């Protein structure tokens, strides 16, 4: 999300 | 036409450092530009060499880059 993270899998934001 | 000249692979600019952490992963620093041999496994980490070494690498630390032309510059 940020920048160089643990590789996540997206999903959604914030809204 | 056809092109039956080539027997080899594409090349990935590895953004930023990183290393191998699976059994079957690839390890590269920033600027450790890799070859791509295949892209299997999920479709955001590709599999490639490191003159020697290989398996697989997040694209996120990475990009694709065409076969360049020999690197001497000067």
């Amino acid at each position: 999300s940020p920048l160089l993270p643990k590789l996540p899998p997206k999903t959604y934001k914030r809204e | 036409g056809s092109r039956r000249a080539s027997v080899g692979s594409m090349e990935a600019i590895a953004k930023y450092d990183f290393k191998a952490t699976a059994d079957d992963e690839l390890s590269f620093k920033r600027g450790d530009i890799l070859k791509v041999l295949n892209e299997e496994c999920d479709q955001n980490w590709y599999k490639a060499e490191l003159n020697g070494k290989d398996g697989f690498i997040p694209k996120n630390y990475i990009e694709m880059k065409p076969h360049p032309e020999f690197i001497v510059t000067d």
